[PDB]
């Protein structure tokens, strides 16, 4: 059926897309977090005399 | 035949398993252990918005961090204003069945749906005074669950046929389709560059979608039941889901591996919507035991419980600023948090 | 002194006398365990925005209408060296002892209403139970003033007076309100037991009338059927049956916020949600 | 002034008090029939006329819509019960063709026991009725299933199998009643059993808040 040759093909271009290190890709969300952690506001608190909404 | 191969592919490794097992070191808990914890979050109600008649299922923000449009089981839609509690705009509608809304960056129109199949596009700034409906697209054939916005003029929908597609909104036909799932479509994630998107299941499983050239390049699984939320940390190289099995996981793409999980021994009931926040350091989601958790990401554990709502949370919204946290339950008052 | 001088209309001389401190004693330990317990349902119907209907606005007229008349009641009744003080005080003690049973009335009202016309009305009725409960017992007043004003107040206790028989002006509509909540009684029981003993029994006619004591045991404090026992003191061997109206009546308070405020699950979630 | 914008917030409020009254005074009942059942029938023989359809009409005054839901019942997932706010569940089917009787009393099993369904009542239609008694005396029911004990002739012992079979798989003993009737084509009765049958659901939730069981 062409279901399967289908399913094979996605398989196979599935597997040879290359990878990285767990590490490498893991410290990227760590830098982040410090990247832009002085414009979040619900993260760190914010003095009251920003306009009373 | 064939299913040798199959299996070979699949149960067998060939770069599917066995790549997995030859990127990892030990774990990122072992990088994590360097950073202390936020702390304890305590968040109030500002705000309380009142005036829909049942329960509400979905919600969205605007580009100015102002103005809010939110979908009832009555068959209407009100366009809030936040900072002083005003109602600007209240659409009817001709289905009283809605799931999903929208809201475009320009701020001249506004999308929905739901058990009907069609797509309704209304025009908000127009000559005289009114809105009308602007746009009417149909030819799907399960049941939208997720639509959104990429420019005045593309809009990208979502269905439980197991299928997404793309529509040119000055014509009213489709470009593209992106088949190729087992299970229905629960959720959809545009990523901040406009060019690419992520898809979710009822098979477990999750995909993602390349917009131009219209087909998959990385699956992944590892969950046993259905798939509820889905989004993106704000860079646009890795997301978070969640399952009706009371299980949060986190996920990359340049990895291609499950990294973080989230969960505990009480949690018997699911997931309904997850968000995340400006520096990815706050992830909130909802549930049905009529809460609403924050997790920090890096960690593995809880720093904060909305409680208040006195039905389920359905949905779940954060600003683009950054000050603001928008709930909607079944119940029929919004709340705002800060 | 006592409760039952409000449903008396005979005056009795008893001997050795003995029953009077007894009789005054329950009335004051019965009014001042109630105003306690009526202050306390005020602020549960009043503040809390889930228990909000229809029915809501009576329990909470009616309680307030209580208080008043009891606060009244227990300042005012002795003063009866002064002339202008107890003409007011007999005055205002009809008024809001008429509103109470207008708002019990109300409640067979609602029995009907819930229990008759099952589906909800085309246009809302809230503002019409104002004129009904408020409207009444202001003509009913004005009538009795301008027919001989001069009589509000007797040489011994502060209210009304018997040799102008004019203590029937709050004694008749008392009676027919008790006549007219009796008939309501009958249709509720009725219902309870012919549908739940035909639609859900099986084999075997074991007393389905047990299945349902309580809330039919509750309601007799809102219908304020227990008055009747004021009407049967006509002698003085007939004390037995003045001795339980300032043993029930008296405790009336206390019934209504142990059946309908603290024996409820909706009730006891609201408060858990406080909690 | 720009503050004196809050008339328009006004406005759109009171368009929103005079539906409150219209929410409350609405009662929703699911349609629920096979491909030979009849609905088409039935549901033109009313004063009364892609996706879910809706129908509204009044009986004494009284708001009643008609959801249909066209060939989607295969929906086993859990996202699709959101029909939370029905009152009653319509129910039809034939007496006719007894060679299937066996998959809608599954698929009528299947659709009861759910947990959603818990605080609804179920009214049962049974089709024909009038083409029964003119095929039972060439067909025996004692071929097809064998658990009747009744004569294989008289049409009063296969009405109260069949009943009897369709009510004994009814379990999580009885929240709300479940009720039963025979009719094809009436089309002048039809309103008033429903009618009938849903003040009644209301009036054993009523009683309960006056019963403290």
């Amino acid at each position: 059926i062409a279901q399967a040759r289908k399913l094979v093909e996605q398989l196979k271009m599935e597997a040879n897309i290359d990878r990285i290190k767990v590490s490498k890709a893991a410290a990227d969300l760590m830098a982040y977090c410090e990247a832009h952690a002085k414009e979040d506001p619900l993260l760190t608190p914010v003095p009251a005399s920003e306009n009373p909404f | 035949e064939l299913d040798q191969l199959r299996q070979e592919a699949e149960q067998l490794k060939n770069q599917i398993r066995d790549a997995r097992k030859a990127c990892a070191d030990a774990t990122l808990s072992q990088i994590t252990n360097n950073i202390d914890p936020v702390g304890r979050i305590q968040m109030r109600t500002r705000r309380t918005l009142r005036g829909h008649l049942a329960k509400i299922y979905a919600m969205h923000w605007g580009t100015d961090s102002r103005l809010l449009v939110s979908a009832s089981q009555d068959g209407k839609l009100i366009i809030w204003d936040s900072y002083t509690t005003n109602k600007v705009h209240a659409i009817p509608l001709r289905s009283s069945w809605v799931m999903t809304c929208a809201y475009a960056p320009s701020g001249n129109y506004v999308a929905c749906g739901g058990l009907d199949n069609i797509c309704s596009i209304y025009n908000l700034k127009t000559r005289e005074g009114n809105v009308r409906v602007s746009r009417e697209l149909a030819g799907h054939t399960g049941y939208l669950s997720c639509c959104r916005f990429l420019d005045d003029n593309q809009i990208v929908t979502s269905s439980g046929d197991t299928t997404c597609a793309l529509w040119d909104i000055e014509t009213g036909q489709q470009t593209t389709t992106f088949t190729g799932h087992t299970g229905d479509v629960m959720s959809l994630s545009l990523a901040p560059d406009t060019r690419l998107f992520v898809s979710g299941a009822c098979d477990a499983s999750a995909k993602l979608w390349d917009v131009r050239e219209g087909m998959c390049r990385q699956t992944f699984t590892g969950h046993e039941s259905d798939i509820n939320a889905i989004c993106f940390f704000p860079n646009g190289n890795a997301f978070a889901t969640g399952s009706d099995d009371a299980t949060c996981r986190l996920f990359d793409l340049r990895a291609d591996q499950e990294l973080m999980t989230y969960s505990h021994d009480n949690i018997i009931c699911g997931i309904t919507s997850v968000s995340f926040s400006k520096s990815g350091r706050l992830l909130l989601a909802g549930y049905d035991d009529f809460n609403c958790n924050v997790w920090d990401a890096l960690k593995a554990d809880r720093a904060g419980v909305l409680a208040g709502h006195d039905n389920r949370v359905s949905c779940l919204g954060v600003t683009d600023d950054g000050m603001a946290v928008a709930t909607g339950s079944w119940d029929s008052f919004l709340k705002i948090w800060n | 002194t006592n409760f039952a001088v409000l449903m008396a209309h005979v005056e009795v001389k008893h001997s050795d006398a003995v029953h009077d401190l007894l009789l005054d004693v329950i009335t004051w330990v019965g009014i001042l365990l109630s105003l306690v317990c009526l202050l306390i349902c005020i602020f549960t119907f009043c503040f809390f925005r889930g228990l909000q209907s229809d029915r809501n606005t009576i329990h909470k007229n009616l309680c307030i209408s209580l208080f008043v008349a009891e606060l009244l009641f227990l300042i005012g009744i002795n003063r009866t060296d002064q002339p202008i003080a107890c003409a007011v005080f007999a005055a205002l003690l009809h008024f809001f002892f008429l509103a109470a049973f207008t708002w019990m009335f109300l409640e067979g009202v609602q029995l009907y209403i819930m229990l008759v016309e099952v589906f909800e009305s085309e246009h809302s009725r809230r503002k019409y139970f104002y004129l009904v409960g408020y409207g009444m017992p202001a003509l009913i007043v004005a009538v009795s003033a301008a027919v001989d004003y001069r009589s509000y107040g007797t040489d011994k206790v502060c209210w009304l007076r018997l040799d102008t028989y004019f203590i029937w002006s709050f004694i008749g509509p008392a009676t027919l309100i008790i006549m007219l909540n009796v008939i309501f009684l009958g249709i509720a029981l009725y219902k309870m037991f012919h549908h739940t003993a035909i639609l859900k029994p099986e084999s075997g006619c074991l007393d389905n009338i047990k299945s349902w004591v309580i809330g039919a045991i509750a309601l007799l404090c809102l219908l304020g059927l227990t008055w009747a026992f004021g009407l049967m003191y006509i002698n003085e061997s007939t004390v037995i049956m003045a001795y339980l109206f300032t043993i029930f009546n008296s405790l009336q308070g206390m019934f209504i916020f142990i059946f309908h405020c603290v024996l409820q699950k909706k009730v006891r979630k609201e408060y858990g949600k406080c909690l | 002034e720009d503050k004196a914008a809050a008339e328009r917030s006004k406005e759109i409020d009171k368009c929103l008090s005079r539906e409150k009254t219209y929410v409350k005074r609405l009662v929703k009942i699911l349609l629920l029939g096979a491909d030979n059942s009849g609905k088409s029938t039935f549901l033109k023989q009313m004063r009364i006329i892609k996706g879910i359809h809706e129908y509204d009409f009044e009986i004494k005054n009284v708001p009643f819509k008609m959801v249909d839901v066209g060939g989607q019942r295969s929906e086993r997932k859990r996202w699709f019960e959101c029909f939370d706010s029905v009152t009653s569940i319509l129910f039809l089917v034939d007496s006719s063709d007894f060679n299937r009787l066996t998959e809608s009393l599954n698929d009528f099993e299947t659709i009861v026991n759910n947990r959603v369904f818990s605080n609804v009542s179920i009214i049962l239609f049974l089709n024909k009725t009038d083409l029964l008694e003119e095929k039972v005396q060439i067909v025996s029911i004692k071929d097809y299933f064998l658990e009747f004990e009744g004569d294989p002739h008289c049409l009063r012992d296969v009405q109260k199998f069949l009943v009897e079979c369709f009510r004994n798989k009814r379990r999580d003993q009885q929240q709300k009643p479940l009720y039963h009737h025979f009719t094809t084509a009436i089309n002048t009765e039809n309103a008033r059993l429903i009618f009938r049958d849903v003040k009644d659901t209301i009036l054993h939730d009523n009683l309960k808040q006056l019963m403290l069981q």
